[PDB]
């Protein structure tokens, strides 16, 4: 999994 | 019309003394950042924008701007560590977790999001999140009779924010946080979305990566048979991370990998030493080779599930990096096993594609080849037949690797070679 996500 | 404003506009509306006109504002700043092309992040931040954003996620009477300046934050947050790092130097820790309790929804699940993005850039920042004091608030929200009652999404964001505070090492997570972290843990270890297993699984991968004690810790909670079940799922999301959590907990004490085998774990290996995707392939192997390098009887498990079949296919024809995982757990194989067990290990086949591998570049796998060898030639010595295996090895074409293994570099590997060639094909 991504250590970080942005919402879009 | 929030769309496609200027940074000037926005700090125009941010500057203003109206608290409409700063959400107006702070609304066409997360649409700015919410766009996949370049989101100006640093542009945002130049502009001296953060402090404002965090200033208005404690604005109790206009929710809208809570919500769009956690927003804004959450995808600040999710850049570089400089950009983190910018998001929580403007104090954004203490007023998320302040907004963990919410009456709305969809702002505790930003504030959520948020905190997992700051907790994902490292060990540092994810012990900060967690001396601010975020478990507590996190876990009150998932404190509720069914997890099938909230709402999908924030169930989502939930587990990974979780899974990204179980995550790191050089430290690991505070000891104390993970045993308060883990029953709500192996809670959603259980439930049914796939996803929430997905990052579930990684969670616990992560608490079992490390030292006995963290593994310990673990498997006291229960969690090995719905792991092992999980490791028999179809989605690969699923598997992969079981399987990780698997081969850590088998990295540890032997009774440890022995709760691996009486949960069934050895009954899926069949599949998963010939799973399509490499790196189950490759990390299903390694896993076999810590449990190769057990007890005795747990060697007799792995024979009595028919694997050193499976071992063999692999020596035969994988990945190379699966093939040298494979000549680890034979050379632990040979080390702990009895003679029955090695004589077992030649009648399935091992000693062609074992000889095969010779010709490989890497030096590594060359000096675990030549160590079976040699342990394959002790049982045959205490059984007498080492002049059949001596043949078996010539007619495959073996020696030959040998003998071009005398002029070696590396020194371990002439003296492994002509020591076999003086001691047995002499």
């Amino acid at each position: 999994p991504p250590t970080k996500k942005a919402r879009v | 019309g929030t769309v496609n404003w200027s940074v000037e506009d926005i700090v125009k509306g941010i500057n203003s003394n109206n608290l409409e006109s700063q959400l107006q504002a702070t609304q066409a700043a997360r649409k700015l950042l919410s766009r996949e092309k370049q989101p100006p992040i640093d542009n945002i931040i130049r502009a001296g924008l953060i402090p404002k954003f965090v200033s208005f996620l404690g604005k109790t009477d206009c929710s809208p701007i809570q919500f769009e300046s956690a927003w804004a934050l959450t995808n600040i947050a999710s850049g570089t560590s400089e950009q983190t790092k910018a998001v929580v130097d403007g104090g954004a820790i203490p007023a998320f977790i302040s907004l963990l309790a919410s009456p709305h929804a969809h702002i505790s699940e930003q504030a959520v999001w948020a905190l997992g993005n700051i907790a994902g850039d490292g060990s540092a920042f994810r012990d900060l999140v967690i001396k601010h004091g975020a478990i507590d608030p996190l876990l009150a929200l998932l404190a509720v009779p069914d997890l099938s009652t909230l709402a999908c999404g924030y169930l989502r964001n939930l587990t990974w924010t979780l899974s990204n505070l179980c995550r790191n090492k050089n430290p690991a997570p505070p000891l104390d946080a993970v045993e308060q972290i883990l029953p709500t843990l192996v809670r959603l270890l259980h439930h049914n979305d796939p996803e929430v297993l997905a990052d579930s699984c990684w969670a616990i991968s992560y608490l079992t990566d490390g030292p006995n004690e963290r593994i310990e810790m673990v498997v006291k909670k229960g969690v090995v048979p719905q792991l092992v079940k999980l490791l028999g799922a179809t989605e690969l999301p699923i598997v992969t991370p079981a399987l990780r959590a698997i081969g850590n907990i088998v990295t540890g004490t032997d009774e440890q990998t022995q709760k691996v085998i009486d949960a069934g774990a050895l009954a899926v290996f069949p599949s998963l030493l010939t799973n399509p995707k490499t790196n189950i392939q490759k990390e299903a192997t390694w896993t076999m080779s810590n449990i190769t390098a057990g007890r005795q009887d747990q060697i007799q498990q792995v024979v009595n599930h028919g694997l050193v079949p499976f071992l063999v296919g692999v020596l035969s024809k994988a990945d190379f990096k699966t093939q040298k995982e494979a000549a680890w757990a034979i050379t632990n194989y040979t080390s702990g096993g009895t003679v029955e067990q090695i004589v077992y290990l030649v009648h399935c086949g091992i000693i062609e594609p074992l000889m095969n591998l010779l010709s490989a570049k890497d030096t590594k796998i060359i000096q675990v080849i030549l160590d079976a060898i040699s342990n394959i030639f002790q049982a045959a010595e205490k059984l007498g037949e080492t002049e059949k295996l001596s043949i078996m090895i010539e007619e495959c074409g073996g020696l030959d690797k040998i003998e071009a293994l005398q002029r070696h570099e590396n020194e371990s590997v002439y003296k492994a070679s002509l020591n076999l060639i003086e001691k047995y094909f002499s």
